[PDB]
RNA sequence: CGUCGUCAGCUCGUGCCGUGAGGUGUUGGGUUAAGUCCCGCAACGAGCGCAACCCCCGCCGUUAGUUGCCAGCGGUUCGGCCGGGCACUCUAACGGGACUGCCCGCGAAAGCGGGAGGAAGGAGGGGACGACGUCUGGUCAGCAUGGCCCUUACGGCCUGGGCGACACACGUGCUACAAUGCCCACUACAAAGCGAUGCCACCCGGCAACGGGGAGCUAAUCGCAAAAAGGUGGGCCCAGUUCGGAUUGGGGUCUGCAACCCGACCCCAUGAAGCCGGAAUCGCUAGUAAUCGCGGAUCAGCCAUGCCGCGGUGAAUACG
RNA sequence: AAAAAUGUUCUAA
C-alpha cells in the first residue's frame, strides 16, 4: 500500500466538491471519475457516483468503509454466471 | 523449498533478502 | 491509431510515466532497443546492410 | 523464405560498413539517426544520378558523407553550384561542417544495386520483363564479371497470380564467404502494385 | 458496419467503432 | 603521460596503436609498449522472422576494443609531434598523465 | 630448485611448482587436505607421482583460479603431470599410457536459441 | 497475543465486514473467488473447489 | 546405434579400492550429478559391511553383484506380427549393468532409513542369496526357463 | 520469416536416343557425413547445392606487461601492500599445428581396420551458413505496397473502464509430495555481462522490505557480488511432518501523478491440495541428460516460474 | 509371410 511516510491520496478536486458541501449545509450528489480516491472521513454520509467505466454508480459512505478506495465500491464488470 | 518464501531457501529463489536470508 | 502515436511518444507528457519508446525508423511501440533507438526487425535491416557501425552477426 | 543477405554474410571479411564511426552508448543512436537521415537527402536527392553506395564517416562535430555516384556531373552541377546547394543544405540538418565528396564508379555494369535499379526501371516502364533480366545479366558478365543473377518478384505483366522470374549467369556461391559478390535491390512500383529486383554480381574471390 | 472483426453485416466492415 | 585508444575495428585500433607507440619511440625514449585490454561486448538477439515465429533468432554483437599505452620520459619533441599523427576514423583517444 | 607445469581444465588454470622434500602439497597457501577437505576425488590431482613413485620425494607450491574445485584438480593432475616431465623427459614414457599428458577439451556446450539448454529441447505434443 | 478461538473470531469478523460495506474483496469472499488479483480464467482451485466438469461446445461433423 | 556398435565408455578406477566396478556403482548410486554424495554413501556401507559381518567390504560387494548377474532373460520378437518372449542369455556387459541397476532399487525398497545402512543391507543379503534383487534376477531367470518353447525363435 | 531438410539433392550447354512427352549425363560396382571421392560407361563438361574460406573452444610460439599477474631477493600495519619484475596466470591481436603426412594390413582405386608420434586423428567439439522448389504456409498490425472503403468521422484529444472476466477444456512451464531430504550457523571454488536523474562500497536506524548518511568508479582499477549445489558442525526422526507453501486476516516498504479493478517486495498469523499421478505421452548419445546458481535485453515498477546467454557438479545406455 | 473402415461441393493456383 501507498508509503505512509507520503500522504494519504485523495485527487484534491474530489476533496474540495466535499469540504464546500460540508460548508454550505450539503449534500448534493456528487460524481466523480477519481475511484483512485479515498475514503476520507470528511466524506461519511455523502453519496458520491462513481464511474464504472460506463455509469456512475452511487456510492453511501459509512464510518465502516473508511480505509478504502471508492472505485472498491462500483464494480466494473457485470457478471451474473453461465450457465 | 524454493516456494517458501520464509526461509533463506525461498529467497535465493525470488532473489531478495530479509530477516531469512540478510547481507 | 499510427501517425497521430508517432507524434504523441514525442511530445513530453503530463507525467514521466506516460514516457516510452517507439522505432525511430518505423513507429513500432514493442522491441525498441534504448541503444540504438531502433525495433527488433529495423535493427535486423539496417544491421545486414551494414549501416550500423562495428554491429556484426555474432557466432561462437 | 529462407536465404541470408549476402552483405550483412560478408561484414568484415568482404566488405565494410556504410559508416565507420566509434561512439559511446551515450550517444551512438543520435549519430545512428543523422546517419539515416542523411543517407535519405541523398537518395532522394541523388537517386537521379545512379546512387550506389553512401558511406558516412566521423570524426568529432565534423562528418563526412561520400557519395558514389554514376554520372557525377549530375552531382556536382554548375561547377560546384549543385554540391553546393547540398554541401550546404546537408549542414541545414547536420549541423556539424558536413564535407562532402563525390566519388567515381569503376563500372556501373558491376554495381550491383545500380542493376538493379536500371531493371526495375525498365519494368516500371512497361519492358518484356523475362528480357530485362535476361538483357542485364548478359551486361554484367560482357564487362568481365565471373557470374551474375538477378531475380524479380511480384505481379509479372500485371498477371493476377503473382510470380518468380530469374536468370543467371556465370557462378555466384552464396555459401562462399571469400567471394565478393555485390548485391543490391531495387523496388518496382507499378500501378498494379509492387515488385521486388534482386542483382548479385560476382566480382571474383580474395 | 464500421471498423475491423467481427462483421456487422455490411461487406467488408465490422463492429468496432472509433 | 598515457593515452588509451577505443574502437568498433581492432585492425584500426590495433594499427593506431603501433603509429603512435613509434611516433613517442622516435622522440623517445621509454614507452610502455601496447597493452590490450579485455574487450567489451554488448550482444543482440532478434526474432529472426517479423510475425511470431518465436524459435527462430539471430545474434549480433558488438565490440569495442581496448587499447592502453605509455609514453614515459615526454620529451617535448613529441609532445608537440603527436599532436601532427594518421588516426583513422574508427577509432577515439583518451590521453592521461 | 623448481620444476613447473601450466594445468588448465574446463575454465580451471593451475601453475604447479614442483619442489622435493617430505611430502608437503599446499594449494593456495591453504593446505591441500585442507582445501579439498572432503572432495573425495582429491587424490586424483596426485596419480601422476605415483605412477613415477615421487610421492613423497616431492613438495608442491600450487595455485588455482577459476572453475570449480573439480575442475581445478584435474587442472593440477595436468600441471604436475607436466611439471613431472619437466624436470626430466623420460618420465614421458609410463605417464602418457596414462593419459597424464593430454588435456581434455570437454567444455560446457553453449546453450542455443529455440532450446532450454544446449541440446535438451522443449517439450513437443501435436495438438 | 490472541489465540485460536478468539483469532478465528476476528478473522471472521474482518471477512464479515468487508461482504457487509460490499466492496470489491467482499465480492469476491460471497461468490467465494480469488481476493488478490489471481487469473480466474485457468486455475483457483483451492478457492473454486472440485472440477465442475461441463460440455463443451462441439466441434462441426464432416459431411 | 544404426551404423556402427556402441562404444563402451571405460571408467575411472575409483580411489580407494581402485576398482572401476566401485564406480559403475557408485555412478548408479548418483542422481542429479552429486557424486560426492553417492562416493560417501557407498564407502559408508563399507564402514557398516566391515562391522557388520566382519569382513572384506570389497569382497562382499563382487560376490553380491556376480549373485545377481542373470544369465537367462526373454526378449520380445516379431516373427509374422508375433509379440514373442524369446529367452535368450545376457551379455557379460549387460549382466553387470542389471545387476547393479537392481542392487540399487532393491535398496532404495529396503526399509531402513539412512542410505548407506539400505545399500549394506542389501548388499550383505545379495552375496548371500536374499535380497529384493536377488528375487528380481531369479525372477528374470524362471520367465526365461519358462518360455524355452520359443527358444527356437533366437537370434 | 516458418517448413520439408543441413536432407543430398536440383539443373544446365553441346553430343547422342526417341514421331513425341521425355531419356541420357545424375544410372551401374565400390566409397563417403555428402551427386564425397574412385572405377566403369554415348556421353564430355559446367552451375546451384556438399565440403572449404569466417567465429568460438583445445595445445604451442611471437608481440605486448596496466587497472592484470607474484616465480625468486628487499622491505611490510602482513593487503602484491610497498621495492621491483613480466617468468608464470591472464588479457587480445598475429601465427604454427592434423594432411589419412608416416608404419602395418585389405584394396584396381577411392577409401577402410589397426598402430606411432602427438595437446588434439580420421570432419578434433560447437557455431555461422539452408539448393531448385513445396505448402494460394505466415505477416496489409513493424514496414512497404495495388485495389476496395470512411471524411464534424471507420479520423484526433481526454477521463474512466477493458485487454487480468470464469460452470468449464487443452498446451508450455514453476513448486512439490520428502531423510541420496528439510532447517540453522560457519567456510570454500565460476563464467559471461551491466553500471554517471547508473552500479552503489562502507557507516548508523529498522526483526526486515527499506531509509538516512556516504567514499570510489567515465570503470582488467570502483561497484552490482553473495555464486549455489559443495564442505564442516549442530537440529529434525518417517509424521500431511521442522515435508509442501497454495489460500485468507493483519501490519509495513518502495516505484509511480496514481497500485480498488490490477504491481513487486517485507514481517506476524494462517498452513490447502499434494503420499509420486488413468488411458495416454515428451526430451536427451557426453561435459550430453539431470541437478545448482549467476547475468542480460525489455524496463519507473512489475505480475519472468518466460526468453537469450553463462559457468559449477556430472551420469546411465545403444545388443541390434 | 498382410489385424484396422472412411475423407462433403466447386477451384489447383
Ligand atoms: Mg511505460
Ligand atoms: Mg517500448
Ligand atoms: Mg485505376
Ligand atoms: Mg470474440
Ligand atoms: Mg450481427
Ligand atoms: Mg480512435
Ligand atoms: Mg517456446
Ligand atoms: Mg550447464
Ligand atoms: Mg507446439
Ligand atoms: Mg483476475
Ligand atoms: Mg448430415
Ligand atoms: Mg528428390
Ligand atoms: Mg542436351
Ligand atoms: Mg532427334
Ligand atoms: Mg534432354
Ligand atoms: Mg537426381
Ligand atoms: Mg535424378
Ligand atoms: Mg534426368
Ligand atoms: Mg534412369
Ligand atoms: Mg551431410
Ligand atoms: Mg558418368
Ligand atoms: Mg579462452
Ligand atoms: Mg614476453
Ligand atoms: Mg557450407
Ligand atoms: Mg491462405
Ligand atoms: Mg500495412
Ligand atoms: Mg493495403
Ligand atoms: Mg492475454
Ligand atoms: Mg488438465
Ligand atoms: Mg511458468
Ligand atoms: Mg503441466
Ligand atoms: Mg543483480
Ligand atoms: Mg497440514
Ligand atoms: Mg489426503
Ligand atoms: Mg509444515
Ligand atoms: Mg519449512
Ligand atoms: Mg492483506
Ligand atoms: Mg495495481
Ligand atoms: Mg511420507
Ligand atoms: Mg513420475
Ligand atoms: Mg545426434
Ligand atoms: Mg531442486
Ligand atoms: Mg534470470
Ligand atoms: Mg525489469
Ligand atoms: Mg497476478
Ligand atoms: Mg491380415
Ligand atoms: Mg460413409
Ligand atoms: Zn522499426
Amino acid at each position: 500500500p501507498r508509503s505512509l511516510k507520503k500522504g494519504v491520496f485523495v485527487d484534491d478536486h474530489l476533496l474540495e466538491k466535499v469540504l464546500e458541501l460540508n460548508a454550505k449545509g450539503e449534500k448534493r450528489l456528487i460524481k466523480t471519475w477519481s475511484r483512485r480516491s479515498t475514503i476520507v472521513p470528511e466524506m461519511v454520509g455523502h453519496t458520491i457516483a462513481v464511474y464504472n467505466g460506463k455509469q456512475h454508480v452511487p456510492v453511501y459512505i459509512t464510518e465502516n468503509m473508511v480505509g478504502h478506495k471508492l472505485g472498491e465500491f462500483a464494480p466494473t464488470r457485470t457478471y451474473r454466471g453461465h450457465g | 523449498g524454493k516456494g517458501d518464501r520464509r526461509t533463506r531457501r525461498g529467497k535465493i529463489w525470488r532473489g531478495t533478502y530479509g530477516k531469512y536470508r540478510p547481507r | 491509431a499510427r501517425k497521430a502515436l508517432i507524434e504523441k511518444a514525442k511530445r513530453t507528457p503530463k507525467f514521466k510515466v506516460r514516457a516510452y519508446t517507439r522505432c525511430v525508423r518505423c513507429g513500432r511501440a514493442r522491441s525498441v532497443y534504448r541503444f540504438f533507438g531502433l525495433c527488433r526487425i529495423c535493427l535486423r535491416e539496417l544491421a545486414h546492410k551494414g549501416q550500423l557501425p562495428g554491429v556484426r552477426k555474432a557466432s561462437w | 523464405g529462407n536465404k541470408i543477405h549476402p552483405i550483412g554474410f560478408r561484414l568484415g571479411i568482404t566488405r565494410d560498413w556504410e559508416s565507420r564511426w566509434y561512439a559511446g552508448k551515450k550517444q551512438y543512436r543520435h549519430l545512428l539517426l543523422e546517419d539515416q537521415r542523411i543517407r535519405g537527402l541523398l537518395e532522394k536527392e541523388l537517386y537521379s544520378a545512379g546512387l550506389a553506395r553512401v558511406d558516412i564517416e566521423r570524426a568529432a562535430d565534423n562528418v563526412a558523407v561520400t557519395v558514389h555516384v554514376a554520372k557525377p556531373g549530375v552531382v556536382i552541377g554548375r561547377g560546384g553550384e549543385r554540391i553546393r546547394v547540398l554541401r550546404e543544405e546537408l549542414a541545414k540538418l547536420t549541423g556539424k561542417n558536413v564535407a562532402l565528396n563525390v566519388q567515381e564508379v569503376q563500372n556501373p555494369n558491376l554495381s550491383a544495386p545500380l542493376v538493379a535499379q536500371r531493371v526495375a526501371e525498365q519494368i516500371e516502364r512497361r519492358f518484356a520483363v523475362r528480357r530485362a533480366i535476361k538483357q542485364a545479366v548478359q551486361r554484367v558478365m560482357e564487362s568481365g564479371a565471373k557470374g551474375a543473377k538477378v531475380i524479380v518478384s511480384g505481379r509479372i505483366g500485371g498477371a493476377e497470380q503473382a510470380r518468380t522470374e530469374w536468370a543467371a549467369q556465370g557462378r555466384v556461391p552464396l555459401h562462399t564467404l571469400r567471394a565478393n559478390i555485390d548485391y543490391g535491390f531495387a523496388l518496382a512500383r507499378t500501378t498494379y502494385g509492387v515488385l521486388g529486383v534482386k542483382a548479385y554480381i560476382f566480382l571474383g574471390e580474395v | 458496419s464500421k471498423k475491423s472483426k467481427p462483421g456487422d453485416g455490411k461487406f467488408g466492415r465490422g463492429v468496432k467503432r472509433g | 603521460i598515457r593515452i588509451k585508444l577505443r574502437g568498433f575495428d581492432h585492425k584500426t585500433l590495433d594499427a593506431s596503436a603501433q603509429k603512435i607507440v613509434e611516433a613517442a619511440r622516435r622522440s623517445g625514449a621509454q614507452v610502455s609498449g601496447p597493452i590490450p585490454l579485455p574487450t567489451r561486448v554488448r550482444r543482440f538477439t532478434v526474432i529472426r522472422g517479423p510475425f511470431k515465429h518465436k524459435d527462430s533468432r539471430e545474434h549480433f554483437e558488438l565490440r569495442t576494443h581496448n587499447r592502453l599505452v605509455d609514453i614515459i620520459n615526454p620529451n617535448r619533441k613529441t609532445i608537440e609531434q603527436l599532436m601532427t599523427l594518421d588516426l583513422p576514423t574508427g577509432v577515439e583517444i583518451e590521453i592521461k598523465t | 630448485e623448481q620444476y613447473y607445469g601450466t594445468g588448465r581444465r574446463k575454465e580451471a588454470v593451475a601453475r604447479v611448482f614442483l619442489r622435493p622434500g617430505n611430502g608437503k602439497v599446499t594449494v593456495n597457501g591453504q593446505d591441500f587436505n585442507e582445501y579439498f577437505q572432503g572432495l573425495v576425488r582429491a587424490v586424483a590431482a596426485l596419480e601422476p607421482l605415483r605412477a613415477v613413485d615421487a610421492l613423497g620425494h616431492f613438495d608442491a607450491y600450487i595455485t588455482v583460479r577459476g572453475g570449480g574445485k573439480s575442475g581445478q584438480i584435474d587442472a593440477i593432475k595436468l600441471g604436475i603431470a607436466r611439471a613431472l616431465v619437466q624436470y626430466n623427459p623420460d618420465y614421458r614414457a609410463k605417464l602418457k599410457p596414462l593419459g597424464f599428458l593430454t588435456r581434455d577439451a570437454r567444455v560446457v556446450e553453449r546453450k542455443k536459441y529455440g532450446k532450454h539448454k544446449a541440446r535438451r529441447a522443449p517439450q513437443y505434443s501435436k495438438r | 497475543w490472541k489465540l485460536e478461538g478468539e483469532l478465528r473470531a476476528e478473522v471472521a469478523a474482518n471477512i464479515k465486514r468487508l461482504m457487509d460495506i460490499g466492496c470489491y474483496r467482499g465480492l469476491r469472499h460471497r461468490r467465494g473467488l480469488p481476493v488478490r488479483g489471481q487469473r480466474t480464467r485457468t486455475n483457483a482451485r483451492t478457492r473454486k473447489g472440485p472440477r465442475k466438469t461441463v460440455a463443451g461446445k462441439k466441434k462441426a461433423p464432416r459431411k | 546405434a544404426r551404423r556402427r556398435r556402441a562404444e563402451v565408455r571405460q571408467l575411472q578406477p575409483d580411489l580407494v579400492y581402485g576398482d572401476v566396478l566401485v564406480t559403475a556403482f557408485i555412478n548408479k548410486i548418483m542422481r542429479d550429478g552429486k557424486k560426492n554424495l553417492a562416493a560417501r554413501i557407498f564407502y559408508d556401507a563399507c564402514k557398516i559391511i566391515q562391522e557388520k559381518t566382519g569382513q572384506e567390504p570389497l569382497k562382499v560387494f563382487k560376490q553380491a553383484v556376480e549373485n545377481v548377474k542373470p544369465r537367462m532373460e526373454v526378449r520380445s520378437r516379431r516373427v509374422g506380427g508375433a509379440n514373442y518372449q524369446v529367452p535368450m542369455e545376457v551379455s557379460p556387459r549387460r549382466q553387470q549393468s542389471l545387476a547393479l541397476r537392481w542392487l540399487v532399487q532393491a535398496a532404495n525398497q529396503r526399509p531402513e532409513r539412512r542410505a548407506a545402512v539400505r545399500i549394506a543391507h542389501e548388499l550383505m543379503d545379495a552375496a548371500e542369496g536374499k535380497g529384493g534383487a536377488v528375487k528380481k534376477k531369479e525372477d528374470v531367470e524362471r520367465m526365461a526357463e519358462a518360455n524355452r518353447a520359443y527358444a527356437h525363435y533366437r537370434w
